[PDB]
C-alpha cells in the first residue's frame, strides 16, 4: 500500500517500530531511499529524481 | 538503555537530549552539559518541590519515567514505545 507519498512515509514510520515489509505501487518520493530512516520499504516504481531531469530536458529542448 | 524511574501515584514522563548523536557507529556519543543534564536536573527539583508542597497535590505523589532521545528522531521514536505499551501507565509527557 501507499499511493501518496505523505501516507506512505507516514505508514512506514510506524511500521519499522514491529518490523513489517512494506511495498508500495505508486510514491515516487525521493526522501524515501534514504534507508538510514525507511529500512523496511520498497518500492516498484522509480524515484522522482529523474522525473526533474526529464522535464528540465523537455524545458531545454 | 538506561531510564530514570521514581515511585509514584501518577507518572509522568519524560524526553531530553542528554547525549550528542554520535554519528554512523554509535547512536549516542558525548554529553551535553548545559542542554541535557541541567534541564533534567530542573524537572527533578521541580518534582521534589511539588512533592513537598502542601497546597498542591497533597495527597498524591507523582513519579517518573524519563528517557533520552540521543538528539535523533528515530532513537527518540523507538524510546517513546514505553509511554504506551501500557494501553505503567503513563498521564502525560513532559
Ligand atoms: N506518485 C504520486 C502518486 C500519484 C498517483 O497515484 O499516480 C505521489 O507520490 O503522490
Amino acid at each position: 500500500g501507499g499511493s501518496y507519498s505523505d501516507v506512505s512515509i507516514q505508514v512506514a514510520n510506524l511500521l519499522r517500530l514491529f518490523q513489517i515489509p512494506q511495498i508500495s505501487y505508486a510514491s515516487t518520493s525521493a526522501k524515501l531511499s534514504d534507508k538510514s530512516r525507511y529500512d523496511y520499504f520498497a518500492r516498484t516504481v522509480p524515484p522522482d529524481f529523474f522525473q526533474a531531469k526529464a522535464m528540465a530536458e523537455i524545458l531545454r529542448f | 538503555k538506561k531510564v530514570l524511574t521514581l515511585e509514584g501515584d501518577l507518572v509522568l514522563g519524560g524526553l531530553f537530549p542528554v547525549h550528542q548523536k554520535g554519528g554512523p557507529a554509535e547512536d549516542c556519543g558525548p554529553v551535553n552539559e548545559h542542554r541535557g543534564i541541567q534541564r533534567l536536573e530542573a524537572m527533578l527539583f521541580a518534582l521534589d518541590r511539588i512533592n513537598r508542597d502542601p497546597h498542591l497535590l497533597p495527597g498524591v505523589r507523582l513519579g517518573a519515567h524519563i528517557l533520552d532521545s540521543c538528539s535523533k528522531d528515530t532513537h527518540a521514536l523507538e524510546q517513546a514505545l514505553d509511554f504506551v505499551r501500557a494501553s505503567t501507565a503513563i498521564t502525560g509527557v513532559i
